């Protein structure tokens, strides 16, 4: 019996799209402190997780707490229609539909059955990451089509106030670096050097979308899981966890 | 007959075929498929292949004892000679006789 | 498995560690490989006992 | 889909028509695990893996990638010497029924 | 050979190779010093012996060399050696294709 609103249901539909765009079935877990998702790709190989308090809400009614879960390609597909001034409604009744509602000239209302999806609790604890870098969208998203252009994987080079990324192919080469100095490095720190490689194809998919002007936060260490995350009005957060080759 | 490894070979080799099947026949039991039971039986040698392949029935020993006493083409003519006389039951037209014949031949042969 | 009834080609086949010298001295006349089936073994030497799957 | 639950799928290629004289179809929730698990079939209802076949008796156990205690386990105790079986680099001879599988083999499998 | 007699096929005449010429090595060894050896196998430690001293070679490498004869190689002034003592022909390692070639584009070569 929960209701939930949202403003600029553009950006709800571009965090979904984004989340989906690696999934094919998820379950959101709705709870009085906020809306949770937790899931893994088919391949194993990339964890996705999806934060949302309840302070970024305007309205947030939930009593008690439980869990939902509903196929990507309709939502996706039904919040695409949605434009960047209108208010997204998400209603769940006694009964077992989820109402999707946006208020704007008029009102739209979509209706979508709950589907059981198969719940999987597995977590991935806190790692030692030696290298902590603070970038733009717009320094990776070119970084990695360059990288698709040229070679297959990519591979990472951090040391002390320098970054740099590497496409080795058959034939060309491809690097890129920047410096702290460059306003492509806000921030940078090192503990130590680190080197480590991973594919594109699952890196083309997670940075398609970021703007021009957003933060992203990239952790990583030597030859160990590489964590991407990024923040939505300041205290939403979604995190990457893509494993290495090799 | 044969020494103490390779018979036991065998019978580890007979042991999981038969921890196979005995999950196949459970599943199978439940009625979701055309049929209540697997449908691959398994054979032993040439002549339980040629009696679940053409028949007839109850010819697998015949072969057995006739290949142990003369050999592979006596033992097929002597099974041609029994199945058109009537030992192996009662077919119908000499048309029936001839066909089952010559493809219990061509199996005991090939 | 039973090698008495698998096929024919492959009761030809050697089974033995190293050529006698009268293989090599009978190449230089030219002979046909049946003149000496009884020098080299093959699989056909052992069909009926139980050294089949045992001594390749 | 709700019976298997598996929802996420997005093609699931069936026939134009049946072959057989029965036209006894298959049920769906097997052609979405298949198309979950990106695996086909064939005319009969099997997956099959097609290679070209070569021959071999003697094996080292460094070739195939196998510890000399799994090798133990399998059955193997001594190399093709009557020596017993303690390395790596030893010549073991192949049982009739054992087969050493490619690697595009095994991930099919998978 | 298997596949010369299934298809029924004329013998073709044998290139000189290690495994012919260990077989008149020990024959030659047994006709002459009346040693008994036997390749690709273990053999006593006595005949071994026996032979090494005649030879005047390491007893460890006649062990290896007759135990992998298409691995383990002699020297060719070793090869040179046994034809010499033993009487047999030239290792076939060191035998060029001699044949290849006609003895007039020898001659002029020699010349």
């Amino acid at each position: 019996p929960f209701e939930i609103v949202f403003e600029g249901a553009k950006e709800f539909a571009q965090l979904i799209e984004t989340a989906s765009r690696l999934i094919d079935e998820a379950a959101f877990k709705v709870t009085e402190e906020g809306i949770s998702m937790r899931a893994m790709d088919p391949s194993r190989v990339v964890l996705i997780d999806l934060n949302l308090p309840a302070s970024i809400f305007s309205k947030y009614e939930v009593d008690g707490e439980e869990t939902i879960g509903v196929n990507m390609d309709h939502l996706k597909k039904v919040l695409k229609r949605g434009k960047a001034k209108e208010t997204l409604i998400l209603r769940k009744g006694e009964e077992n539909f989820l109402e999707i509602s946006l208020q704007g000239t008029a009102t739209r209302t979509f209706k979508l059955p709950l589907i059981d999806v198969e719940e999987i609790e597995v977590d991935l604890p806190e790692l030692p990451f030696t290298a902590k870098v603070v970038i733009l969208g717009d320094v990776i998203k070119e970084a990695v089509k360059d990288a698709s252009l040229v070679s297959d994987s990519m591979k990472f080079i951090a040391k002390e106030n320098e970054f740099t990324m590497r496409a080795e192919g058959e034939t060309q080469e491809v690097e890129v670096k920047l410096t702290l100095e460059d306003e492509g490095l806000l921030d940078i720190e090192v503990q130590e050097e680190t080197k480590s490689a991973y594919g594109i194809s699952y890196l083309s998919d997670m940075v398609k979308g970021l703007g021009k002007a957003d933060e992203v936060t990239i952790k990583f260490g030597n030859e160990m899981p590489m964590q991407m995350e990024y923040y939505i009005r300041d205290e939403g957060r979604l995190i990457f966890l893509l494993a290495p080759r090799v | 007959e044969l020494p103490k490894e390779m018979e036991e070979y065998f019978e580890m080799l007979q042991r999981e075929i038969d921890k196979a099947y005995e999950i196949a026949k459970k599943a199978r039991a439940q009625g979701k498929d055309p049929s209540l039971d697997v449908e691959i039986p398994q054979a032993t040698d040439m002549a339980g292949r040629v009696e679940s392949l053409v028949g007839p029935p109850g010819v697998a020993k015949r072969i057995r004892e006739l290949v142990k006493e003369y050999g592979k083409e006596i033992a097929a003519l002597k099974i041609v000679d029994e199945i058109i006389e009537g030992k192996f039951g009662d077919l119908g037209s000499r048309e029936k006789y001839a066909e089952q014949a010559v493809r219990t031949a061509l199996a005991i042969l090939t | 498995l039973d090698p008495r009834e698998v096929d024919s080609e492959v009761h030809n086949m050697d089974i033995v560690r190293y050529y006698p010298l009268e293989f090599y001295e009978a190449t230089y006349e030219l002979k046909s490989p049946k003149e000496l089936v009884g020098v080299i073994e093959r699989v056909e030497d052992r069909l009926g006992k139980p050294e089949m799957y045992y001594g390749l | 889909m709700e019976n298997v639950k598996v929802y996420g799928v997005d093609k699931l290629k069936g026939v134009m028509g049946m072959t057989s004289g029965w036209k006894m179809p298959e049920p769906l929730e097997k052609g979405l695990l298949r198309a979950k698990n990106d695996v086909y079939v064939f005319k009969d209802g099997t997956i099959r893996f097609d290679a070209t076949d070569a021959p071999i008796t003697h094996f080292r156990p460094r070739e195939i990638g196998v510890s000399v205690e799994k090798l133990r386990e399998l059955g193997y105790t001594h190399d093709f010497e009557g020596k017993p079986l303690v390395s790596e680099d030893q010549i073991v001879e192949l049982k009739p029924q054992d087969i050493i599988l490619s690697k595009e083999a095994g991930r099919y499998l998978l | 050979f298997g596949d010369f007699v299934e298809n029924n096929q004329t013998l073709l005449p044998a290139n000189y190779c290690e495994e012919w010429w260990i077989l008149e090595f020990v024959k030659a060894l047994k006709e002459i010093y009346e040693v008994h050896l036997e390749p690709f196998t273990e053999n006593e430690e006595e005949s071994i012996e026996e032979a090494s001293d005649y030879l005047e070679i390491d007893p460890e490498f006649l062990k290896e060399m007759l135990r992998d004869p298409l691995r383990v190689k002699p020297p060719v002034e070793l090869a040179i050696h046994f034809s010499e003592v033993l009487g047999i022909p030239l290792h076939p390692y060191y035998t060029l294709y001699w044949n290849s070639v006609e003895p007039k584009d020898v001659e002029k070569l020699w010349r």
